[PDB]
């Protein structure tokens, strides 16, 4: 259904609301361990799902 | 072995309170009177007053009164012989009501 | 030769492939039938409804 | 089949009655191995009802 | 007796399901005979009577 | 009386065997789940990684 690569979300730091993205696979696999479209979710390299 | 009042196809046995035994195994039986429609072995002990065709009681009148014990039992105690028990009540009920 | 058991196994495999919400009630019926066939006798007394 | 159907009604009055007697006799025969005095009295009551 | 057949059938079914396991056998057999006399009369008249 | 009837339903050996049956089925189902979906402790790398 969704081919999105980034997902938006917000959090509060020092009384202000910032924003950041969460990366996703984009259409391949399902990763039933945490039921999210992840890309190589075992390495702390840049661009990986966290 | 206990005393036998009759012998043959119909057997009547009266027993005291003792471990009557013969060739094979031994069991304890209470004092009383037992009767069976077959020539099979009979005792006043438990597991003996469960088999079909076997009647038992403390005395002669007690056995006769206890012969009707399954009649007041809730339904689901007999499997094959239920038909004759049902008929023996049905005939009495239908006569005593519909005529008298 | 005979291969009825293999056919039944294939049928079960194809059923598991076509998963739905109602597979669990069929599995429960099968396991209950197996359990009742395996022990029976012991806990059935009176209660013609049972 | 129509001729047989038309002819059957004459003997149907006995055919229907025979079934209950056959069922009772079969039940008595089935109950024989436990109460080995039933066949004697059953014959007498059978003759009485005859 | 003082009810319509439509509710009478449900009443008989409910009574037979509920009160059966805790009632003496002769009460049940009398209930069955009283229920089935109305059809026994018809059957006897139409297939056995003379 | 209901509790008394329940506890005296069957002999001890039958109860043990019936418990064994259900325990075996539960463990088999848990093993089957562990086979396909993966374990939480991926750090040990188990054998599926």
């Amino acid at each position: 259904r969704n081919r999105a690569t980034r997902v938006e979300c917000t959090t509060i730091v020092n009384g202000v609301r910032r924003s950041f993205y969460v990366y996703a696979n984009g259409g391949k696999g399902f990763c039933k361990l945490h039921n999210w479209n992840c890309v190589n979710c075992d390495t702390f390299c840049a661009g990986s799902t966290f | 072995f206990p005393n036998t009042y009759l012998e043959g196809s119909v057997r009547v046995v009266t027993t005291f309170d003792s471990e009557y035994c013969r060739h094979g195994t031994c069991e304890r039986s209470e004092a009383g009177v037992c009767v069976s429609t077959s020539g099979r072995w009979v005792l006043n002990n438990d597991y003996y007053r469960s088999l079909p065709g076997v009647f038992c009681g403390v005395d002669a009148v007690n056995l006769l009164t206890n012969m009707f014990t399954p009649l007041i039992q809730p339904i689901g105690a007999l499997d094959i012989s239920a038909s004759i028990v049902a008929g023996g009540i049905v005939a009495i009920v239908v006569t005593c009501l519909a005529y008298y | 030769w005979d291969l009825t058991a293999f056919g039944l196994v294939a049928e079960w495999f194809l059923a598991y492939i076509l998963f739905t919400r109602f597979f669990y009630v069929l599995g429960l019926a099968a396991i209950m039938q197996l359990f009742f066939s395996y022990f029976a006798v012991h806990f059935i007394s009176n209660s013609w409804l049972m | 089949f129509m001729r047989f159907r038309r002819a059957f009604g004459e003997y149907s009055h006995v055919v229907a009655f025979n079934t209950l007697l056959f069922l009772m006799s079969f039940t008595v025969l089935c109950l024989t191995p436990v109460y080995s005095f039933l066949p004697g009295v059953y014959s007498v009551i059978y003759l009485y009802l005859t | 007796f003082y009810l319509t057949n439509d509710v009478s059938f449900l009443a008989h079914i409910q009574w037979m399901v509920m009160f059966t396991p805790l009632v003496p056998f002769w009460i049940t057999i009398a209930y069955i005979i009283c229920i089935s006399t109305k059809h026994f009369y018809w059957f006897f008249s139409n297939y056995l009577k003379r | 009386w209901l509790i008394i009837n329940l506890v005296q339903m069957a002999p001890i050996s039958a109860m043990v065997r019936m418990y064994i049956f259900f325990a075996s089925f539960y463990y088999v189902w848990k093993s089957y789940v562990h086979v396909v979906d993966g374990c939480n402790s991926s750090t040990c790398m188990m054998c599926y990684k």
